[PDB]
């Protein structure tokens, strides 16, 4: 889900500071400026980590993963008590780990989100670039460090 | 809006506006005149049943 470290079978060792935080619950950005537009949305779903897109149906309009012309933001943390997302409008720019499609994502690739807001390889419609190798954490979990700077 | 809510990290929170109207009253001054003895002649009118003429 977010946080699958409280299923530990065992105490974890903190020696070592080398390559310790390519991990699901590494919630926010790798560098965060303060003055960084973050709006809150009810979602359905499972969108962390993702991009988003707004759905209008009678409730207000949520949140749910997706990407393409409907991309709206990112998001990129979760409060699963009142089940609300945390997401990066797409007119701010973002530096981060997202999930990815597969693990044939390389370094200095031009990336799009797909329609489940995972990043795949590439026109394009927004500006993201890979700054690292897709890394796998799950069986069918991989990611990918991101810079997303705009619409093309 | 609808009310924002607080969890994690949040900027974007709904707003309340404001607003204003004027009413305007208008007042007006009258007067009236009236006829009366002078206080030092009431003494050639004061009779035992009365004052005045």
């Amino acid at each position: 889900m977010k946080n699958p470290q409280h299923d530990a079978s065992l105490l974890s060792n903190s020696n070592e500071f080398r390559d310790k935080n390519v991990e699901f619950f590494a919630s926010g950005g790798t560098r965060t400026s303060k003055f960084d537009k973050l709006e809150n949305h009810p979602f359905l779903g499972y969108p962390y980590k993702r991009g988003v897109k707004r759905v209008i149906q009678h409730y207000e309009p949520h949140v749910e993963a997706g990407g393409g012309e409907d991309l709206y933001g990112i998001c990129i943390d979760i409060d699963e008590f009142s089940k609300t997302a945390t997401i990066v409008p797409i007119t701010n720019n973002f530096e981060g780990y997202l999930v990815a499609k597969d693990s044939t994502v390389k370094v200095k690739d031009k990336l799009i989100f797909n329609k489940d807001g995972a990043l795949e390889k590439v026109k394009a419609t927004i500006n993201a670039t890979a700054l690292t190798d897709a890394k796998q954490i799950s069986n069918e979990v991989y990611l990918v460090k991101v810079a997303v700077f705009g619409n093309k | 809006a609808n009310p924002t809510t607080i969890a994690n990290e949040v900027n974007t929170i709904s707003t309340i506006g404001f607003s204003s109207e004027v009413v305007r009253l208008n007042y007006l001054k009258l007067q009236y005149k009236f006829r009366h003895l002078k206080q030092t002649s009431e003494k050639f009118y004061t009779s035992d049943s009365y004052i005045g003429d």
